[PDB]
């Protein structure tokens, strides 16, 4: 069970730590979050009190290093920093736990809900998504442009989603352009697992990474790409079995955990109807489509 | 975006433009069978592209053996319209390309922005114009051309025959929609109208008949009277 300490909470914010969160007060004697899972990654995420814009984040994994927390007042906001001494750091986080000023990660012994929403995701994928080599945590906020969105402007705070575009040379083989366009099953297969992301774990990572952004920080880039990816697997009618099962449980859990009040702007109506009930997959998304009826049936 | 009354005098500048229309590509007659069960026979179509500057029509004659062992047949003719529009830009040179191409029909956009993503700079619209496109089969000249088709089959036309020489394309491309909208609303009383007098003939070269100036104003005048006549009866004012 590993430990992300803060040196201290200077601002008023509401910090969450993957699908939790917390009020911490100006000046509240708070000194971070212990007893977080090893084995996934997780996001800490940040809402100051006076700004309710800009949410803003950092992903990372206990495995890969020692990470604290520190408030910048130049730049104005919470930083994941690298702790190189490993004596310093046991050091900080003991004094810290004898004195309690940590909150304990709140993880239910049933509730697989992290592992699920994070099951193919990777801290090495999502490094080559959000590029900052010199950390071995990423960074993400609500306002980040993908490279598709800024295709259509400073590439070094962008996030590296892969590019789906239905209607692209990538996407369409000359003289198949009908089959194409209609049964995205040469995309799918060709393209995109076999060519760009080798497997269906890949290809998954970032779709479940995608939702997340989407979810934690509003971003909307995230969001497009959520839904492209569902759209390119529903619309191809040649999916193997065991993606089709994988992808209905990866979307139930990501629709069980969207807060109801956030369906109006984080779900595309035409995507999921197209999904659901009019794709080639219509049939092949039982749980998915139980959970959307009864959750969003207004979305339908 | 869309061409509309308000960007109406586009279609006559100097950008190369063409207006596809698909709504004579897959064309039936319904029929009953021995059982009383009913089956469609496909006829020959034609895809309708026009240059309205120029009036230069480019009629690709679709036979009937394009459909032979196919499925879901009108979706297929948007496709399929879309794949002749792109080989006839492909095989125009570079310099007599269109710049633009208007779809009659917003269910052509996808097919053709598809087929034509190898020009990326050949801008796919849409028109809320309701053209009368449709009635290109009933000019007897173009009619003729299609049924008697044995193959697939380019036939190249000047829908103005040489109006051109007399007046410009904005008042050729108007008297081309008033010709087709009333053939569109009553094909024998337009064509009644049209070759009424046997002194004026149609030129072996050309598709509407040889009227002086003014013997076209009548023609006009009695085209808008069949129109706002049949519009009476259609809504009963």
């Amino acid at each position: 069970m590993n430990t992300v300490p803060f040196t201290s909470a200077p601002i008023e914010v509401t910090i969450g730590i993957d699908q939790y969160s917390f009020n911490v007060k100006e000046n509240q004697p708070f000194h971070g979050i212990k007893d977080i899972p090893i084995g996934h990654v997780h996001v800490i995420h940040f809402q100051h009190a006076d700004n309710s814009s800009m949410r803003y984040g950092y992903w990372f994994d206990c495995r890969m290093g020692n990470f604290y927390i520190q408030y910048d007042p130049k730049d104005g906001l919470y930083k994941m920093m690298e702790e190189r001494d490993g004596a310093k750091f046991e050091n900080i986080v003991h004094n810290f736990k004898e004195r309690q000023m940590m909150v304990s990660y709140p993880k239910i012994d049933e509730d697989d809900t992290w592992y699920n929403l994070t099951e193919f995701v990777q801290m090495d994928k999502i490094r080559k998504i959000v590029r900052k080599d010199e950390n071995q945590f990423s960074y993400v906020d609500s306002s980040m442009t993908t490279v598709q969105e800024n295709e259509l402007s400073d590439p070094a705070h962008s996030l590296n989603y892969t590019v789906i575009n239905f209607k692209s040379r990538e996407a369409i083989r000359p003289g198949h352009e009908m089959e194409d366009f209609l049964d995205k099953s040469y995309y799918l297969n060709t393209v995109m697992l076999q060519g760009i992301f080798k497997n269906s774990s890949n290809y998954f990572g970032e779709l479940q990474f995608a939702f997340l952004n989407a979810m934690f920080f509003g971003n909307y880039g995230s969001s497009l790409q959520w839904h492209a990816m569902i759209e390119l697997i529903c619309s191809s009618a040649t999916v193997p079995k065991h993606m089709l099962d994988k992808l209905d449980e990866i979307l139930y859990y990501q629709i069980k955990t969207l807060p109801e009040q956030y369906s109006d702007i984080l779900l595309n109506e035409r995507v999921w109807n197209i999904c659901l009930y009019s794709s080639f997959q219509k049939n092949s998304l039982h749980n998915t489509e139980k959970i959307m009826e009864n959750k969003y049936p207004e979305l339908l | 975006g869309a061409m509309n009354s308000s960007n109406y005098a586009e279609l006559f500048n100097n950008d190369i433009k063409l207006f596809v229309d698909d709504t004579n590509v897959y064309r039936v007659t319904v029929h009953k069978t021995f059982e009383g069960n009913v089956a469609t026979k496909a006829i020959n179509g034609c895809i309708f592209t026009l240059n309205p500057k120029t009036g230069h029509l480019f009629l690709k004659i679709i036979h009937t053996s394009v459909w032979a062992g196919q499925k879901r047949l009108s979706q297929l003719a948007k496709w399929k319209t879309a794949e002749e529009v792109s080989a006839l830009v492909r095989s125009l040179p570079k310099e007599e390309q269109p710049k633009q191409i208007i779809v009659t029909r917003k269910a052509m956009l996808d097919p053709l922005e598809v087929h034509m993503l190898d020009f990326p700079n050949i801008a796919i619209r849409p028109t809320e114009l309701r053209l009368p496109f449709s009635a290109a089969m009933s000019i007897d000249k173009l009619s003729d051309v299609v049924m008697k088709a044995t193959e697939p089959q380019m036939v190249l036309f000047n829908i103005y025959d040489d109006w051109l020489d007399r007046i410009s394309s904005y008042t050729a491309f108007s008297r081309l929609t008033l010709l087709l909208r009333a053939l569109k609303t009553n094909e024998e009383s337009a064509k009644m109208i049209l070759l009424s007098d046997p002194t004026i003939t149609i030129k072996s070269y050309h598709l509407w008949p040889s009227f002086t100036d003014e013997q076209w104003i009548t023609i006009e005048s009695q085209m808008r009277d069949l129109i706002l006549t049949e519009y009476g009866r259609k809504y009963n004012v």
